[PDB]
């Protein structure tokens, strides 16, 4: 396999409520190490990691006893918020991360977001997903429009 | 809840349920029974497939089901693109 210099860059703003705006960008399967952590520190003013939570898992789905739940995303959200920490997951609309988003999405309304956002940092591959030309473009869309989309 | 659920089982077989199945909640001024039962986290949506629903809640004037239904995927870009 041959390699290229990169492109699909820009900040993939969401259709439902105009308070996100997503930054996107690509990488290889092997990419600098030194050049990683300087995109993800100093490029995007993403301020220094503290502590790295990794929630792994599923990628289907699974049921909760609605009990549980409740303490689950409170409190998984109690620590990253107050420690600035990193918490990193399979970023695709499947299972866990769904969670994830259901945690990010219910405390986002309730805090205001006044400073010290809730860094939460996404792994996923760019060939599968569904709707991809929205965003591919050499040059890039800096304020792309993206709408939600699972039936294929 | 037994309103609705007589009514999914019906003589239409589709996408229709889920369909119908909104408009009552439109109807009625009533919005948290039917919040939960049609926004489960396990149902998928598209922001075309709200529109209808969009344009009753609208004409009718009842303002926190056009709240709910902008804060559950219906872009305003996309609402008014003719």
């Amino acid at each position: 396999v041959r390699e290229t210099p990169t492109d699909a860059f820009g900040d993939i703003s969401f259709g439902g409520l105009g308070q996100k705006t997503g930054k996107y960008v690509r990488v290889s399967s092997d990419t600098s190490c030194e050049n990683l952590y300087q995109l993800m520190t100093e490029q995007w003013k993403l301020r220094s990691p503290n502590l790295l939570i990794s929630v792994t898992g599923g990628a289907k789905n699974f049921y909760i006893k609605t009990h549980l739940k409740d303490k689950f995303r409170r409190g998984l959200i109690k620590v990253a918020q107050t420690t600035g920490a990193w918490i990193l997951t399979g970023g695709t609309h499947a299972g866990v991360m769904k969670h994830v988003g259901m945690a990010v999405r219910d405390y986002t309304l309730s805090s205001g977001s006044m400073e010290g956002q809730i860094v939460v940092i996404g792994v996923a591959p760019w060939g599968v997903i569904h709707n991809r030309s929205t965003l591919i473009h050499p040059e890039g869309r800096f304020p792309a429009y993206y709408s939600l989309d699972e039936q294929g | 809840q037994a309103l609705l659920k007589a009514s999914r089982s019906d003589e239409h077989a589709g996408r229709h349920c889920w369909e119908r199945q909104l408009e009552l909640a439109v109807a009625w001024n009533r919005v948290d029974i039917a919040e939960s039962e049609i926004f489960t986290e396990e149902s998928q949506w598209t922001s075309s497939d709200l529109h209808p629903a969009m344009f009753s809640a609208l004409v009718g004037d009842k303002p926190e089901f056009v709240r709910l239904l902008l804060e559950n995927g219906v872009c305003v870009r996309e609402f008014l693109e003719r």
